[PDB]
């Protein structure tokens, strides 16, 4: 009970976009998952790389006992690169699930949900749309990527009903040319809750457009070491209590917008 | 039992002690196992006033190591005495706590050392003299035997519990500093704190740590720790709590061959949260493999070899 | 070409230089690839008289590193001038050789530096001041700015080729020593030599190296090298040949962000004999990945950042 | 041509005695092998362990393109332990063949060959007996082990003809109780060439018993780093030229007894 750590089995792994791998993991950590937007602290199969790699949960299947993640790799000296060389059947050392995810309890079919995502911020937003869809609320999902080469999870989002999905690319290679913020300006309704995740400039633009909204949930990143809140590596300044540090791994990864300064 | 070791201020059920800065005040890893399994805990550094720490990024990976530039983030003396240590005392009344004490000037160290022994569960103070001194131009207390001996002597006067000094490895010769610190009244030593490293981002060409420089730790530094622990052990009679890159019962035992009496485990907890209970239950089989009686014996056999 | 760098005494076709003690005099690795691919070679230390070196075991593995306690084994000046360097000259007449010069007292260093420039292929001397001085009690020349500046100045007088000094990292503050060495007439610097480590045998309880202590190298020390290279680069104008744990073109480029002009690769050759040609053919693709012009530019961009 | 290094394929690996693994490797390094008693410089599949592990060649099959090695592992922190976790199909990073092996040219069917081996010194002696058997000389092979638990290659030696094979164990659990040296005293003939390999005390006793014999070939060990003669880690004092260092990896691993001091 509350396992915290487990040698999970890779069900599969394939490269679903340019340098972005989708890994499906089987183990008993999945029964512990609840809120969308928690993450896993993955150990690299490389004894010289001791710090775990933190990667958002994209979706899970409680009955199948599997969860799904989508991550970008670095160059051949990077540790995520090594993770992609693992193959079906291999075990991988996982801590999780970890963090405070996206709240979905107080959402009901009348309020209108906006979801903004970019880059490798998209994966954790997919499980979010799954669990929100069961509340029969109306969703607008705007995703932005650098290029068509790095577009991920389009078919999975399209298949969800109650979804108006728009996709931008910075170069115009797919969908709307430009950044996700441009599509954000173009929405015409009163949003009741916004969930967002992506590169800091995108989070900065989202938080400034909706500074007035209480139900604005922002998913953050930082450099990590311990992953459970003891080493204080991943701090953010608390906007609500100055001099007080928020910890992205334990207090986060998702915060209300009142708590952050960008 | 075989694993028990007795030190000044420390009746340890076994020698494993999570190292300062790597365990907070135990509240997080406690969700993962019964802290009573541990011999002790070096909690995070306490400074007189609260400190947010350095700007991020604060950590970076290296080969068999990591860099940290935390900056002594801690809630300060008053909060640590009122919340963090009492919390340990309630949930673990019989678990001896090692109170890492850091500072920016001599008065601050002394002020902390006057109060922090009042906590019932704090049995030892670990003077972290591996900080910058503003009463000296940002020079580290741990690089000048005269100042360091001043600092220890000043702090020795106000402390109701035994005082261990934590040595910095970034020295040309470490022997003058240990001789000086032992003669200033230190009851023990811990070593080592971190070495100094830097990483650069290939994309931005700037250091990856905001602080530019940061402390290097992990298995990469175990040989440096062993060498300086062996060097100092030939020069002082006060016992040494060794640390630096320990990840295994084998590593613990090697620290003993160097002259350590107990072993602190720091960076390793980040890779394996259970590494400290894991090592403790693995220690007796490994001691049998190499024909070792008890750790109390081994300390004496090594001390007499030497 | 993109990879070419020009240094005092050194018109390098690219920056990769096998580090001293890790390549002999090139005769062994030459069976594995055309040495002309290399930019240069720091050959093994030359001392005035022959030296057998230390007793074995001389090396030990560490985490992402190794320990060595070779003891400067080399055939001595007369044999090196007559056999080992002429051999390089015949098979590689256009391949510039960096002559590591070690010693036990000042006269010995000077005597070697007087003769060894006479070799046509020796373009630079790398003063290895990371040795014990018997004219001072076994203290290292590399820890006293006054003595080190004496040694360099004495050696600067007799040398027919530019003189680089190889800095030891086992210092509290490295800045006085580089300032002193640059003011003594050194044309360049190489850094770093090894850190000091120890391993213990669990079975015998004795150090695994006969010499007890040994030099730590490999990727474990790359952060320490980067930090001291960055530290010195803000303090001297003579160029720096950086080394310490380099294993990749990425590692080479990071040395450039620290302020190195060429990169020496030492311990890595033992794991991958082809690592130095491997890195050289891999460098341009990696430079494109991070938008880098030429190494000559990068030296200037980094120097001006700084 | 002269490949020097290769990613070989593990054909199989099984534990043939207590902590002693037999690995069969397939690759084109095998066509380069000639004298018995050369070794391979193996890389550990563990990026934190950079020094290669040097292991004698036990035997090879030129047509099958495979060679065989037999090695002891350390504890779970040892690098050889990691090598044993590799499995059939895996590739392993090999340098070789390396060193000066056992000379067998000048041997002819009339001279009587004695072979002494112990512990993990036995493997390289098997290929030696294979190649000597084709010269139709008469062989006496005496092997000593610590125990029955660590006995290796008995069935392979027994199957060779022209062989009188004796086996000792220090505890008496198998064959003759005691050390290989005891069986060595008990031989009654004039030996023309002796080949030996094993723990230093055993090599010391062999060299002292036959100090008078020119054709006495001793296989040595030392700590290694480079494996090709450049770093000078593995030196032995040359008995024939004082102050001169022999290098176990390049001049050795096998020497004439005149060249060594124990
Ligand atoms: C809460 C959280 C969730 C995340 N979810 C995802 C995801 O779902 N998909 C995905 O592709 N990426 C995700 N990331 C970013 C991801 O952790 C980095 O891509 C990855 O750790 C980089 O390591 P590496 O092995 O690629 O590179 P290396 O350069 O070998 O990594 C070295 C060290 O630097 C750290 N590091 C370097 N860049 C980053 C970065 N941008 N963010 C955090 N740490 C970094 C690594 O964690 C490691 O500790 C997430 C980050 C956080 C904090
Ligand atoms: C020429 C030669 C041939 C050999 N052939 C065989 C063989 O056929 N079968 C076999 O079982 N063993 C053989 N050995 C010994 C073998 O190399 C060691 O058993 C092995 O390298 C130990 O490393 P490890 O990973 O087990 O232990 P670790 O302790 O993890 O090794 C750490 C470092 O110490 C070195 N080391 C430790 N002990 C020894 C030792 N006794 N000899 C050499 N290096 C050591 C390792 O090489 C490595 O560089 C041979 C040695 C040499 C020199
Ligand atoms: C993130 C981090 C924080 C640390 N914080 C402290 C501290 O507050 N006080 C202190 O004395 N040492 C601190 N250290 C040094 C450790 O206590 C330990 O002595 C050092 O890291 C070497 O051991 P290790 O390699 O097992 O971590 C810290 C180390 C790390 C990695
Ligand atoms: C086996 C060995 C021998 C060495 N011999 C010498 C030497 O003779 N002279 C010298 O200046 N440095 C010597 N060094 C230090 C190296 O030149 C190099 O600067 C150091 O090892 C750091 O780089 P690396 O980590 O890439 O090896 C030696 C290092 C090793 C590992
Ligand atoms: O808080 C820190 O940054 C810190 C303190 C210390 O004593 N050692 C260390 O490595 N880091
Ligand atoms: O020869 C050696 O032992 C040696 C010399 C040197 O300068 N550096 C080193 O690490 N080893
Ligand atoms: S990663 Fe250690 S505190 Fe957040
Ligand atoms: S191992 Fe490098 S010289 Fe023999
Ligand atoms: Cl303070
Ligand atoms: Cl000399």
């Amino acid at each position: 009970m509350p396992k915290l750590q487990e040698m999970m089995t890779i069900v599969s792994q394939r490269e679903v976009a340019s340098n972005i791998f989708e890994m499906v993991l089987k183990g008993e950590l999945v029964e512990e998952m609840d809120l969308p937007g928690q993450f896993l602290h993955l150990a690299v199969p490389n004894a010289s790389m001791l710090l775990r790699r933190p990667i958002s949960i994209s979706s899970w299947d409680k009955v199948a006992k599997t969860c799904t993640i989508l991550y970008r790799i670095g160059d051949e000296t990077s540790g995520t690169y090594e993770i992609s060389k693992l193959q079906s059947g291999a075990k991988i050392d996982v801590m999780g699930p970890l963090g405070n995810g996206f709240p979905v309890d107080e959402v009901v079919s009348t309020d209108k949900i906006l979801i903004v995502g970019g880059g490798i911020g998209v994966p954790p937003l997919y499980e979010l749309a799954k669990q929100l869809e069961e509340k029969n609320c109306q969703m607008t999902i705007l995703l932005g990527f650098a290029s068509e080469k790095v577009k991920i999870l389009e078919k999975e989002f399209a298949e969800l009903k109650n979804v108006s999905l728009k996709i931008a690319t910075d170069d115009g290679s797919y969908g709307t040319k430009g950044h996700v913020g441009m599509l954000m300006e173009e929405i015409d309704f009163e949003v009741d809750a916004l969930y967002t995740c992506g590169a800091p400039a995108m989070l900065k633009a989202v938080a400034k457009k909706y500074e007035q909204l209480e139900r604005l949930y922002i998913s953050m990143e930082s450099r990590m070491a311990c992953g459970i809140g003891a080493c204080y590596a991943c701090v953010e300044h608390d906007k609500e209590d100055e001099n007080h540090a928020l910890k992205v791994c334990e207090d986060g990864p998702v915060f209300l917008g009142k708590q952050l300064l960008l | 039992n075989r694993l028990s070791v007795k030190l000044p201020g420390l009746d340890l059920k076994n020698p494993i002690i999570p190292a300062s800065g790597c365990f907070g005040f135990g509240e997080e890893y406690a969700k993962y196992y019964d802290l009573n399994k541990l011999g002790s805990i070096m909690v995070k550094a306490t400074t007189l006033h609260p400190r947010f720490g350095n700007p991020t990024p604060r950590v970076a990976e290296t080969a068999s190591g990591m860099l940290n530039a935390i900056g002594l983030q801690n809630p300060g003396l008053e909060v640590i005495m009122a919340e963090k240590l009492p919390w340990l005392n309630e949930n673990f009344p019989d678990l001896p706590i090692i109170a890492n004490v850091a500072g920016s000037e001599e008065d601050d160290y002394v002020a902390v050392c006057a109060k922090i022994g009042d906590a019932p569960n704090v049995k030892v103070i670990e003077l972290n003299i591996s900080c910058p001194n503003v009463k000296h131009g940002g020079q580290a207390f741990g690089t000048d035997p005269d100042v360091a001996a001043a600092l220890v002597k000043a702090c020795k006067a106000v402390s109701k519990v035994p005082l261990y000094v934590k040595l910095s490895p970034n020295v040309t010769d470490i022997v003058p500093i240990a001789k000086a610190v032992e003669a200033a009244g230190a009851d023990g030593l811990t070593m080592i704190n971190t070495l100094m490293g830097v990483r650069f981002d290939l994309k931005t060409r700037k250091p990856v740590l905001a602080n530019i420089t940061g402390g290097l730790s992990g298995p990469a530094i175990k040989p440096v720790a062993l060498k300086l622990i062996h060097q100092v052990a030939q020069v002082v009679d006060i016992p040494i709590i060794g640390m630096g890159g320990v990840e295994s019962a084998q590593d613990v035992l090697e620290m003993y061959m160097a002259g350590a009496s107990a072993v602190a485990v720091g960076t390793a907890n980040f890779a394996d949260p259970f590494v400290c209970p894991k090592i403790i239950e693995k220690l007796p089989e490994v001691m049998d493999q190499y024909g070792i009686d008890s750790l109390e014996n081994l300390i004496q056999e090594v001390k007499n070899s030497k």
